[PDB]
Order: structure tokens, then sequence, then C-alpha cells
């Protein structure tokens, strides 16, 4: 009975994506190190540049697709989700701008469960020195100026649709440039 | 023993065929089928080319890949240029399936023109539609994007219908070219679609050409090529 947001993947119905959002985080540096050591589950994502959960679900769908084909661009599923958010194919740049660093105070954790792979959510939440919030609070954490900066969203793109739609178009087609 | 990579690819193609199996068909082209479904909470269409039965499997895969890649590239070019066209959600190159936004409740320009002609018996009321199409295709060609299949069936009107919200679709035969001849052939396919599908709408096409010429600074050599390709049939 909780603040998590979960969705099944339509194309992979045995996979469920979970989103957890946190504010006032005080141990982001420890969290980043634990992710690199593999002692925290999920992708740690910078919510300041996340406009909508659909953006995450598109990135997650693609990551699972290439995971099962064995054709990921990055090393792990958790890095692949983060990489897929970026508008371009520079892996190091993507993981640094859409991942978390020690001077972040808001974190979005995204993980995927399927089959025997189960996440201990209570333990995960206990690792974050911060306050979990409902994803309803994402619009006050996302920074529209930073989003347009990272994505080079343009005036002609905004004239015909949402920022989200232009972002999704960039994400979904960057693998054929 | 089978290769794990090949086994994984077969499982992905099975997933795709299974997902498409229970969906409603919204469009049937020569090669392509378009189904409507849901993608992560959004109304979506999914476009795929099924093997026709008389061709080599490798040739079918090459064809599906080529047109899927071209369409994904064109739709990105459209969005970044402010040309209205469906958002791409996901492109599955294992199965050559394109998942994109459904333009919900829309009607084709073809159907809209035919309904107008059967209610009003006059094409006089289609002048605004023609001017809008002229502006839209001028912008597309000024981005050097050749649609490749420009008929009144590949333009949608997004509701509310009388706002004339044109949305371009079906870029599987598109390519990039600055050559006036390629742009001229593009317009020629559209002219033939007006002439054979919408008889007695020459004023409509005339107003289209007028608006296209106004809207694109590069229209003059394109319209000269349109004259030439018509002759060299
Ligand atoms: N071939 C494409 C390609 C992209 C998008 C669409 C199509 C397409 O046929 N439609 C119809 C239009 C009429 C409608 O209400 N719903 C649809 O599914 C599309 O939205």
């Amino acid at each position: 009975p909780h603040m998590q947001l979960t969705h099944q993947l339509d194309l992979f119905p045995e996979c469920r994506v979970t989103l957890l959002l946190f504010k006032d985080v005080k141990n982001a540096g420890d969290l980043r190190r634990k992710a690199m050591e593999g002692t925290i589950d999920g992708s740690l994502i910078n919510p300041t540049v996340i406009v909508d959960p659909f953006q995450i679900l598109v990135a997650a769908n693609k990551a699972v697709h290439l995971y099962k084909l064995g054709k990921m661009k990055t090393r792990t599923l958790s890095t692949e989700i983060i990489f897929n958010l970026s508008p371009n194919n520079n892996i190091s740049e993507a993981l640094k701008k859409f991942g978390i660093s020690a001077n972040d105070t808001s974190i979005l954790i995204v993980y995927i469960e399927e089959g025997e792979k189960q996440i201990n959510q209570e333990y995960l939440i206990s690792q974050v020195e911060g306050h979990q919030v409902s994803l309803k609070n994402l619009p006050e954490i996302m920074n529209i100026t930073e989003v347009k900066k990272i994505y080079k969203l343009s005036s002609q793109e905004e004239s015909i649709g949402t920022l989200l739609d232009a972002i999704i178009c960039r994400m979904s087609t960057k693998d054929v440039l | 023993e089978p290769a794990p990579e090949a086994e994984a690819l077969a499982a992905a193609r099975e997933r795709s065929s299974r997902f498409l199996s229970g969906l409603e068909l919204v469009k049937q082209g020569a090669e392509a089928r378009v189904f409507r479904g849901r993608f992560q909470g959004r109304a979506a269409v999914i476009k795929h080319r099924f093997p026709k039965g008389y061709r080599h499997p490798a040739l079918e895969a090459r064809l599906g890949r080529r047109r899927t890649v071209q369409e994904a590239r064109a739709l990105l070019r459209c969005r970044r240029a402010g040309i209205s066209a469906p958002v791409v959600f996901f492109v599955d190159y294992a199965s050559n399936c394109l998942y994109m936004e459904e333009i919900e409740g829309s009607v084709t320009v073809r159907d809209y023109i035919q309904s107008t002609m059967e209610t009003e018996k006059t094409p006089q009321g289609l002048s605004n539609l023609a001017k809008t199409i002229g502006q839209v295709l001028a912008r597309m060609h000024d981005e050097d994007l050749i649609h490749g299949d420009l008929t009144t069936s590949n333009m949608l009107l997004k509701p509310p219908l009388e706002q004339l919200n044109i949305v371009l679709i079906d870029f599987g035969l598109s390519f990039i070219s600055a050559l006036p001849e390629d742009k001229g052939v593009d317009l020629y396919v559209l002219e033939k679609a007006f002439l054979s599908t919408h008889p007695n709408t020459e004023t409509v096409f005339e107003a289209f050409l007028k608006s296209y010429s106004t809207s694109s600074k590069k229209a003059r050599p394109v319209l000269k090529k349109l004259d030439e390709v018509r002759l060299r049939g």
C-alpha cells in the first residue's frame, strides 16, 4: 500500500518495472558507489531531467529487449536503462548526465523484476538516507530548463507536440542516427 | 547445438508475432500491415511487413529492415523539423516492427475529400485544405525529405477535423534528396492520386501548387521537373 509506481511491460508481460522516487537524499555518494559495487539494486536516475514515467518505461522496454537479445550497448541492464534516456550514443556522457552523483539530493530508482529475479524493496528503500515520495511529486523535482538543455529540444519541435513526445522521438531513433 | 544468439533472436520474433496476433488491423498497404494496440499506456499503432510466401526469407528480412529504418529516420527528421507526423515509441529490429503514436480518431485526406465532394458536389470548399497541404509539403521538401508515396491516403486529419490538422504518415519509401527531380517525382505521384482518386478536383491541386510555390523558396525548379517527369512518363 505504497508510493511505488509499477507497470508491466506490454511486450514482455513477465517483466514488471518499478519506480521509486526520493527527496532530501543525503547519501547519494554512497549510493553511487554501491551501484558500482553491485550492492544496490536498480538504475539510479537523476529525476531532475525526467519529464514523465513514460520516458522511463520506453527506456526500460528497449533495455529489456536488447538484454534478451544479448545486444545491449552497455554492460548491465541497469546501465542500459540509463543510457537509453540519453538523446545520443555517448555512453559515458549518458551515464553521467542521467545517473546520480554525490551532489544530488533527489533520486529515482528503477528496477525490473521477472521470474526468479525478485527485489527486496524494503531493504532497498532502507539503503537511501532520504524521504520516499509518490511519483505525483515528480513535476516539482524535474527542471524544465535542464531538460531542454540536455535534449536540445527546439522551437520547431515544441510547435507540434509536447516536450515529452520530442524526447521520446530522440530516444527511440538514436540507434539508427 | 543451436547458437544462443540465434535462439534469442527467434524468441524475440515469437514475442512480436504473438503481440500482433490479437490486434485489429487499421491499414493494409502492398507490403505493410498496420495494427492498433497499446504501448505502455499510450494509444499506438504497430507496423510490420509479413513474408508474402513466394520470396526468399532473407530477401524479405532485408526489405523489412530497409523500410523500417528509413521510416524511423524520416519520422525523427519530421519531428525535429516541426513537420507533424507520428511519434516513434520503439523500433524492433529483431522483427522489423515499428511502434508509433496512433493519430486517434483521424480521417484520411482521401476520405475527407471524397465525403466533401459527395456532400457539396463542389471542390470550392477544399481550398483551405489544399493551402495547408501546400504549406506542409513545402516544409518537408525544404528539409530535403522525399516522402516516396505521397497520396491522399498518407495524410491524416487529426480531430477536430475542420481545424485541418495535417499529419503525414507512412515514410517506408522515403529518402533524403535535395534534387529538384526527386521532389518533382514526389509531387507527380500526388498529382496522379488527385487525378485518379479524386476526379474533377483540378482546382484543388492547382491551389495546392500555388501554396507550395508560395511556401518554398526552392519550388520553381521542382515545378519545372514536375512538368518534365509527366512528359517522360
Ligand atoms: N499507417 C499509420 C501510420 C502511423 C499512424 C497511423 C497509421 C494509421 O493508419 N492510423 C489510423 C488513422 C485512423 C485512426 O483513428 N487510427 C489509426 O490507427 C494511424 O494512426
